């Protein structure tokens, strides 16, 4: 079916459509729009189609036919939404945001101020399913691209650099390769903006390296100036999350084949890094773990599947002129 | 500008931390000075008086909460018990005088454990807000 479709009820059709409100269609175009340009590739367009089978004020939320989200919007209420420090009860239908899942009111357009000094967040009916098609389209960023988008950004950049393109694909990097390891860019929120890095060196170690998670890695290091911006913006301590040593040897032995730690120390290590994630939020600090090159990709792909906020970074590709504090330790 | 405040809530952070860190340099320094107790006579009351006062007037600010001014008065009271460093007891204490500085020095003691048990209440409470502001401020940035 569709790559990104959205279907509504009939409450929803007056915001989904041009001949009156239409306030959702200017906010999915931004959307996509900054979507281009952040993560720099276009997301697939929206197809919005009215449904009057369904509940009056539901919508869903398709990808591929799939359903992998839904909810409810009121284009005359608005959504009161409680991050943990509100205080009291609002009178309206109760319910639970649809980007983190925190509590929430439909409140009367007659409670706005009240609910922001009783300490909601107040969010309109129409940005709350803006927010939460954005929410997916950043969940699914490496699912969207697929290898057709390859293949368009691609020609895309086959014209504005041609000499570099033109020697690529398919003679060092096949198409199939070049997607892996911009998916892999996108599945951890690294932005595929520098095409000519991103190229050029893969240009360098292609003809010695044809495996695409090692060229991910590469291509990380050579991106550091990016990432290490990304998560530490401008020139100060960058604070991150660290291993204890005794577990970071412990790790490393592991992969070294002598000797792993039992399933029970997984558990832990799962626990203690969610638990270092509050103790980085207790502090103002990224939620970022730096590890040694060697671990990072498992790390990664280990504490993510259950953390996604986490952000693991290697140690060759922060700059080596920040002033780096480890600020929590995982063991 | 939630990214403005949480600055504001991490430098006093580091500042009232900083500031409970001195106050045991001078919890030592008084507990020493009040066991070795147990016209200049008048410029020595007063001495001893200054620093009971200043340090009723860090805990009343604690107690309302004014932090920017108990950080200005940190200085005038770390002066102040210099001032009783450089300047010795006076060779002529009496039995009533001695004892009555005695209660000052006392009321210095009991006055910063109180001090020191809001100085400290407020670095947990700081820690909560840097903690709140900074989950404000993802929900911001998705529904923003």
């Amino acid at each position: 079916e569709d790559s990104l479709g959205m279907e509504v009820g009939y409450r929803l059709i007056p915001m989904v459509d041009f001949q009156q409100d239409g306030e959702l269609l200017g906010r999915i175009r931004s959307i996509r729009k900054k979507f281009a340009q952040d993560m720099g590739f276009l997301p697939p367009v929206v197809h919005i189609r009215d449904n009057m089978d369904l509940q009056p004020a539901r919508y869903r939320i398709l990808m591929k036919g799939v359903e992998i989200g839904s909810g409810d919007a009121y284009p005359g209420r608005w959504l009161a939404i409680n991050p943990g420090t509100a205080a009291g009860t609002l009178p309206g239908e109760k319910t639970v945001d649809p980007a983190f899942g925190l509590d929430a009111i439909w409140i009367e357009s007659a409670l706005k101020e009240q609910a922001q000094i009783q300490g909601f967040t107040v969010v309109e009916a129409s940005t709350v399913v803006a927010t939460h098609l954005n929410h997916l389209i950043g969940q699914f960023s490496a699912e969207l691209f697929g290898r057709q988008e390859a293949q368009q950004l691609l020609d895309r950049v086959s014209q504005e650099m041609p000499k570099l393109t033109e020697d690529l694909v398919p003679g060092v990097v096949t198409l199939t390769t070049l997607h892996k390891v911009l998916q892999n860019l996108l599945a951890e929120k690294v932005p595929i903006r520098d095409m000519r890095t991103i190229l050029e060196t893969l240009a360098e170690h292609a003809p010695l390296q044809s495996d695409p998670h090692e060229l991910t890695a590469v291509v990380r290091v050579a991106l550091g100036r990016a990432i290490t911006q990304q998560w530490f913006p401008g020139n100060e301590e960058v604070q991150v999350i660290g291993l204890d040593t005794a577990l970071e040897r412990l790790l490393l032995q592991a992969l070294q084949g002598g000797g792993g730690l039992e399933p029970g120390l997984a558990d832990r290590l799962l626990a203690q890094t969610q638990e270092a994630l509050s103790r980085q939020e207790m502090l103002g600090a990224p939620p970022v773990l730096l590890v040694n090159h060697a671990l990072r990709p498992l790390l990664s792909r280990f504490l993510r599947r259950s953390l996604p906020q986490l952000v693991v970074l290697s140690n060759l590709e922060l700059s080596d002129n920040r002033h780096i504090r480890m600020t929590a330790t995982i063991g | 500008s939630i990214d403005e405040t949480v600055a504001r809530y991490k430098a006093q952070f580091t500042q009232l931390d900083t500031m409970m860190s001195k106050l045991n340099n001078t919890s030592s320094y008084l507990t020493q000075q009040f066991t070795a107790m147990n016209t200049s006579t008048v410029e020595f009351i007063n001495r001893w008086q200054r620093i009971a006062l200043l340090s009723q007037s860090l805990l009343e600010l604690a107690q309302r909460g004014e932090w920017d001014l108990l950080l200005q008065q940190e200085v005038s009271y770390l002066q102040s018990i210099e001032t009783v460093m450089e300047k010795q007891t006076p060779p002529g204490i009496t039995r009533s005088i001695q004892d009555m500085v005695a209660g000052y020095i006392k009321q210095t003691l009991d006055n910063e454990q109180l001090l020191k048990g809001l100085l400290q209440q407020r670095l947990d409470e700081l820690s909560s807000l840097i903690g709140q502001s900074t989950r404000q401020k993802s929900l911001n940035n998705a529904y923003g």
